[PDB]
């Protein structure tokens, strides 16, 4: 759910956590199963 | 305990922490393991 470019100045959401270590494995992966069906990313998409 | 097993890993950048250390101690203390890994990129330098 990363596009290829990034904001400089970043936010907190909890979306920036998944699939990542050092965290409580077992809240990765709730997250992972609540997204998956969702609609998500992050990053620039379309310059129109 | 391990005795003989050869741990086939790919993506090689996911791994919390734990099966790090696991992995390393049965690698050594054991008898006869074998971890590869088909993924990773080296540049060799051979010389004698």
């Amino acid at each position: 759910a990363i596009l290829p470019t990034i904001p400089t100045t970043t936010g907190v959401s909890p979306l920036l956590r998944i699939d990542t270590r050092t965290e409580p494995i077992w809240y990765n992966d709730a997250i992972k199963t609540l997204i998956t069906n969702l609609t998500i990313q992050y990053g620039k998409i379309k310059t129109v | 305990d391990i005795k003989n097993v050869n741990f086939q890993i790919d993506i090689t950048g996911i791994w919390p922490e734990y099966v790090i250390t696991l992995l390393l101690r049965a690698i050594n203390n054991g008898f006869n393991t074998y971890v590869s890994m088909p993924n990773i990129l080296y540049k060799p330098t051979i010389t004698a």
